[PDB]
């Protein structure tokens, strides 16, 4: 809860991915110690990938931004259309939320600016031997990073 | 929070000492977005649409009639127009597709029309858009078709459903609208998930995947356009967000099969019905297996619907058939 | 004239973040094809707007 291990998982919340690539090349137990630290080498794979992943498999997630739309609640008595009112609040925890009337983001929006994603697999294959030799054999803690990035090796050689 | 009893015909049919069997079956269960609504079913019973304006349930019995879709087939489904308040488009089992209308001053219910596309074998799936501007009549034998609303009924497009899937003769067991209106979600027999484009008035599929191994029951949809929740004949039911098309929670509890899924219109908790008489209640957001409620059903089949409007809870599941409407469980113990 | 200066300053630092009366916002919807909305960036008519 206190302590290296507390500073080492919010660098990585934030931005700092240099710092603690340097400390688990050193030492590579740090890890079996907390789950938490490789939920967190997973969101910023993630999004290093997501631009990549959104451009081979195009035309189906280009018409899931018009898939991902909302119902619009409608009165009974004079047949109103009327959408959806949210409100936007900002919480110290990573993941997104979403609550009955209100969403949960990131405070610190300026988070991503040091990172940049990358082209189509000549840096993936350069970009994988960094990180995902930290967490080698835990990728099962992230399943939906699995299957990202097999599903990218199906849509390349059919392409 | 407390019990009530839901007053139709069925209480009175198991208060007698009648022997075999009080009313028969359930059929299907639809609401329009209002809210106030019903289409409740049955097999050789009566479907019987319901308009309680203030009270619980206590206030007014509406209208109960068999002879409404005639005298000697049945209705698999009841699709309630969201443009028309007074419209319900029931689809007969061999050729009849009639839309009736309903009257609240007088005890009875007209028909404005019954309009039919020839070699029709079997229409079982009928539902409009989630704006109403579309009606997707789709048989489990031969072909999907495509209609409007807003003009008229008339016809625009159809597909064959060979051209999906390149297996074997599947059967469709339950297909989706999308939630903005502009694709179909369609579930087949040996697991698979076709996505099929359907904007204005052409009909054409994006992909396909596997989603797994078994009949796929039901498909369910966001309020708030995240994700979507599939179901199974396995103990499988994922949840597929839509940005990215992958899998985020898994509810593995497989003690049984899946056959009723519902959400709820703020998105909080999905709605399980096994085949073992067993409900559950889960979470969307939170982790995969928290369950807030399990309840055992006796020994028929039940039915699980949550309401458009506000959290009120739907079950059927008495001796032989009755629902049950549980007031104020914003907790649920 | 000084020490009255900074006593006022505060003042009305005070009356820009911390008191700082809003309108009652009132939702107004027109295009069907927005289905969400957040209430944070909603500006007023022009007419109230010019004469505040």
């Amino acid at each position: 809860l206190f302590g290296k291990i507390k500073l080492l998982e919010r660098l990585l919340i934030h931005g700092c991915v240099i710092p603690v690539i340097h400390v688990l090349k050193q030492y590579p137990k740090v890890l079996y110690v907390s789950e938490s630290l490789s939920r967190y080498l997973g969101r910023v794979f993630e999004y290093l990938l997501n631009p990549l992943y959104t451009s081979m498999t195009s035309s189906g997630e280009s018409k899931d931004m018009a898939t991902a739309l909302m119902i619009t609640r409608i009165d009974n008595g004079i047949l109103a259309h009327k959408p959806r009112l949210i409100h936007k609040y900002k919480t110290h925890e990573p993941f997104e939320s979403l609550e009955l009337n209100s969403s949960y983001v990131f405070y610190y929006s300026e988070w991503n600016s040091n990172l940049t994603p990358f082209a189509s697999v000549n840096d993936l294959f350069e970009n994988s031997h960094i990180y995902l030799s930290i967490i080698g054999p835990y990728l099962g803690r992230i399943p939906t990073l699995l299957s990202k990035i097999s599903r990218i090796g199906v849509a390349d050689i059919q392409k | 929070e407390d019990k009530r009893f839901i007053h139709v015909s069925s209480r009175s049919h198991s208060r007698f000492t009648s022997t075999p069997i009080t009313p028969n079956e359930i059929l299907s269960l639809k609401f329009h977005v209002s809210g106030s609504s019903m289409a409740y079913s049955r097999m050789d019973g009566s479907l019987t649409v319901w308009f309680i304006k203030d009270a619980s349930f206590d206030k007014s019995v509406e209208v109960y009639i068999p002879d409404c879709c005639g005298s000697d087939k049945l209705a698999t489904d009841l699709s309630w127009n969201p443009t028309s308040l007074n419209q319900i488009a029931v689809v007969s089992n061999s050729s009849e597709i009639s839309l009736l209308l309903i009257n609240e001053k007088s005890l009875t219910a007209s028909k404005l029309r019954t309009l039919s596309l020839g070699s029709k074998t079997k229409v079982n799936t009928c539902l409009y858009d989630p704006l109403g501007n579309w009606l997707l009549a789709a048989t489990k034998s031969e072909k999907i078709y495509l209609f409007d609303v807003k003009k008229d009924h008339s016809s625009v497009c159809s597909l064959n459903i060979s051209d999906i899937s390149q297996e074997d003769n599947d059967v469709v067991y339950s297909l989706a609208w999308s939630n903005g209106g502009s694709h179909i979600f369609i579930g087949f027999k040996s697991g698979y998930l076709a996505i099929l484009k359907a904007k204005h008035g052409i009909l054409e599929v994006c992909t396909k995947i596997k989603a797994h191994t078994g009949p796929i029951t039901e498909i369910k949809m966001d309020p708030w356009g995240r994700n979507f929740i599939t179901g199974s004949i396995d103990g499988n039911c994922y949840v597929w967000n839509m940005k990215s098309l992958c899998c985020e929670l898994i509810i593995n509890d497989l003690n049984s099969a899946v056959t009723t899924l519902d959400v709820c219109h703020l998105g909080k908790i999905l709605g399980i019905c096994t085949e073992d008489e067993m409900v559950y209640f889960y979470d969307l957001n939170s982790g995969n297996l928290l369950h807030s409620k399990s309840l055992a059903n006796y020994k028929t089949d039940p039915v699980l619907k949550f309401y458009p409007d506000k959290s009120w809870y739907i079950m059927s599941g008495k001796n032989d058939t009755l629902s049950n409407h549980f007031v104020k469980n914003e907790k649920n113990l | 004239t000084f020490e009255h200066l900074n006593r006022d300053t505060l003042r009305y630092i005070n009356l820009l973040k911390r008191l700082s009366v809003d309108l009652a916002k009132q939702v107004e919807v027109s295009d069907p094809s927005v289905t969400v909305y957040e209430m944070d960036k909603w500006v007023p008519s022009e007419k109230l707007q010019g004469i505040l």
